[PDB]
DNA sequence: CACGTATGCTATAATGTGTGCAGTCTGACGCGG
DNA sequence: CCGCGTCAGACTCGTAGGATTATAGCATACGTG
RNA sequence: GAGU
């Protein structure tokens, strides 16, 4: 919108070209990580963590 | 009486005299010649063999009548095309361009998002060699145990096996109950919400406050520029065209309001900067 | 020209469907023979 | 009358995601950077 | 599977 124009020209914050879509802890449940696994298919580089 | 379409349709195809060689031939000397009566009592005959065939690439594709129809169409090309001159039948003639006729419209048809016939094909033959692999591996095969067999990217495939994902209906009740569909979970994700559609108006209505702070030039020079207030973002030449020609003077009175901005923000802008998420 | 999408022809003879389920509820109120 | 058909059949809550098949093989044709 |  016009405003976000003349706002990001104020700011520069010109906005970047990745998003947001982590898994997060759902509201209100709260507990303890005790297993995590990990699936990868054959020929994408494997992450430090699998 | 009998209300079926299909019976209906079967019985009339019985009711027309099945044809011999001899009798195609001459037939068929005169439907080149264009008999029009020649063309249709061989299509007529010879519409007992669409059925048969048919009635085999059915099974799942489409309705045995859309079948059929299609069955017609090939039918149609081969009367058209037929050489009665060649010694060869017109029944073994008639069976490619109806078997033809009826995979080419089952090719696209029957999928709600249309494929090309190259993806299809391509797809197929991918299929085929799945098939194969499984019979060998015992286990239906991977992706990259696929390409390794056509010698072939593992992303080609993996495309090309995202493609072959079949649709669901979003009136499909949930979990064996007839109880709630999709529709009845699945959001409009890009209407937000009150929330959202109400800071859009706090938002909005807060920059006009902030504008009016500035000077009445400096106002003036950003709502015309951004759109703002004015109707069209009015390019430097416009803004300046209307009030000072200096098209330059215009990039300066407006630097010049957004950094008095910056001063009102520093001051005030304890309010702006939670603006950030 | 290439890349993406389409239309096309192949020549032993072959010439009327079936198929996969449905399981049958109940008391009431109208509508052609 | 008999028979065949159509129309209805309580209200909120829950759980969990998900599945099938197969369409040849090659040459020419149309539209965009 | 939960009260009705």
């Amino acid at each position: 919108t016009p405003e976000e124009k003349l706002l990001r020209a104020i700011f520069g914050e010109k906005a970047s070209d990745v998003k947001d879509s982590s898994l997060r802890v759902p509201n209100g449940v709260s507990g303890t990580v005790i297993d995590v696994q990990v699936f990868t298919r054959d020929g994408v580089e494997k992450d430090k963590r699998a | 009486r009998v209300l079926d379409a299909t019976q209906l349709y079967l019985g009339e195809i019985g009711y027309s005299p099945l044809l011999t060689a001899e009798e195609e031939v001459y037939f068929a000397r005169r439907a080149l010649r264009g008999d029009v009566a020649s063309r249709r009592r061989m299509i007529e005959s010879n519409l007992r063999l669409v059925v048969k065939i048919a009635r085999r690439y059915g099974n799942r594709g489409l309705a045995l009548l859309d079948l059929i129809e299609e069955g017609n169409l090939g039918l149609i090309r081969a009367v058209e095309k037929f050489d009665p001159e060649r010694g060869f039948r017109f029944s073994t003639y008639a069976t490619w361009w109806i078997r033809q006729t009826i995979e080419r419209a089952i090719m696209n048809q029957t999928r709600t998002i249309r494929l090309p016939i190259h993806i299809v094909k391509e797809l197929n033959v991918y299929l085929r060699t799945a098939r194969e692999l499984s019979h060998k591996l015992d286990h239906e095969p991977s992706a990259e145990e696929i390409a390794e067999q056509l010698d072939k990217p593992v992303d080609d495939v993996s495309r090309m096996l995202r493609l072959n994902e079949r649709i669901t209906s979003v009136d499909t009740p949930l979990g064996g109950d007839s109880e709630k569909a999709l529709l009845d979970i699945l959001a409009d994700e890009k209407e937000n919400g009150p929330e959202d559609t109400t800071q859009d108006d706090d938002m909005k209505q807060s920059i006009v406050k902030w504008l009016f702070e500035l000077n009445a030039k400096q106002r003036e020079v950003l709502a015309r520029r951004f759109g703002l207030l004015g109707y069209e973002a009015a390019t430097l030449e416009d803004v300046g065209r209307e009030i000072g020609l200096t098209r330059e003077r215009v990039r300066q009175i407006q630097v010049e309001g957004l950094r008095r901005l910056r001063e009102i923000l520093q001051t005030q802008g304890l309010n702006i900067e939670a603006l950030f998420l």
